[PDB]
């Protein structure tokens, strides 16, 4: 129920 | 309430929003998820006490109700908290592995895990090898490296080379390299790191019953006793085997050995919750001890 939400992302390749 | 926190892997950073009865468990889960991580038994979430220490945040607690340093946003590390005995055999996932790597990687640069030079400069010549693929001379002239932090400052220091020297240096053994694929290069460096003195090792600084300054280590398998000057030796050895039990109250920490004849090994650490953290990492590496040999 009360799962954490996704609001941003960074990937680092390299 | 709706609280802002950050999830930072070694090569991904991850915003999320939680609720202030989400678990550690759902966090982490949601972490794994989303990197596509399924050898999690080596994996935790630090975060910075409000005291400022180091710690794991108890998966099967409240993310708010654990003394997180109140902050906006939270602030965590998924990192490694468990080490393999053996990478080869273990890490089986790609994902795995290069987060093995880069963590491994990170501390070996940053002088936490000791490395001698010379086999900084083979571990460098791995790395290489991941970043840039085959030598190729079309493509890597003069100077390839110049912009690469390579080597632990430490190293360094030592030695009177210069920046062009140590990269003559990398770069013979990067050309002995040819052919590697890039996960076959970051297990080369993985089975190298593996056998240093201080890989996968937790320090602690703890004390004698005399008072005197010493370190504990916790790793994979078992507990070690240095000298306050050397974290490459062990001064006593507690393999899980040899170790009949061990007890914390407050500050105090008891080794028995397997043998009533041998002494009780008595040392004290500065604080109740490092006794904790030290007991969380004794049962954890414990655990995975002997899921090892079923």
């Amino acid at each position: 129920d009360s799962e954490p939400v996704l609001k941003g992302v960074k990937l680092h390749y390299t | 309430k709706t609280i802002s926190v950050r999830v930072t892997t070694m090569d991904a950073e991850l915003e999320f929003a939680i609720q202030p009865n989400t678990t550690g468990k759902q966090l982490f889960d949601q972490v794994v998820k989303t990197i596509g991580l399924r050898e999690v038994w080596f994996f935790g979430l630090q975060y910075q006490d409000t005291k400022g220490f180091s710690t794991w945040l108890k998966l099967n607690k409240k993310v708010t109700a654990q003394d997180v340093r109140k902050e906006s946003p939270l602030l965590f590390k998924f990192r490694a908290k468990f080490y393999p005995e053996d990478v080869s055999e273990e890490l089986i996932q790609d994902i795995t592995q290069r987060l093995f790597f880069l963590q491994v990687k990170e501390g070996i640069l940053n002088d936490d895990i000791y490395c001698p030079p010379e086999t900084a400069v083979l571990l460098a010549s791995y790395a290489v090898q991941s970043k840039y693929g085959d030598f190729n001379k079309e493509v890597h002239k003069s100077g390839y490296l110049a912009g690469d932090k390579l080597l632990p400052q430490r190293v360094l220091e030592q030695h009177k080379l210069n920046k062009d020297q140590w990269e003559e240096r990398i770069q013979v053994w990067h050309e002995e390299h040819r052919g590697m694929l890039r996960e076959d290069a970051v297990l080369e460096y993985l089975k190298i790191a593996q056998d240093l003195e201080m890989y996968g090792v937790n320090y602690f600084s703890i004390k004698n019953k005399k008072g005197s300054e010493l370190w504990l280590g916790v790793d994979a398998l078992g507990l070690n006793i240095y000298e306050q000057n050397d974290r490459l030796t062990p001064k006593i050895g507690f393999p899980w085997s040899e170790i009949r039990n061990i007890s914390f109250n407050d500050k105090k920490f008891v080794i028995k050995p397997i043998d009533k004849k041998a002494p009780d090994f008595v040392f004290y650490a500065p604080r109740l919750r490092i006794n904790k953290r030290i007991l969380a990492l004794c049962m954890g590496n414990h655990e995975l001890y002997m899921r090892r040999r079923k």
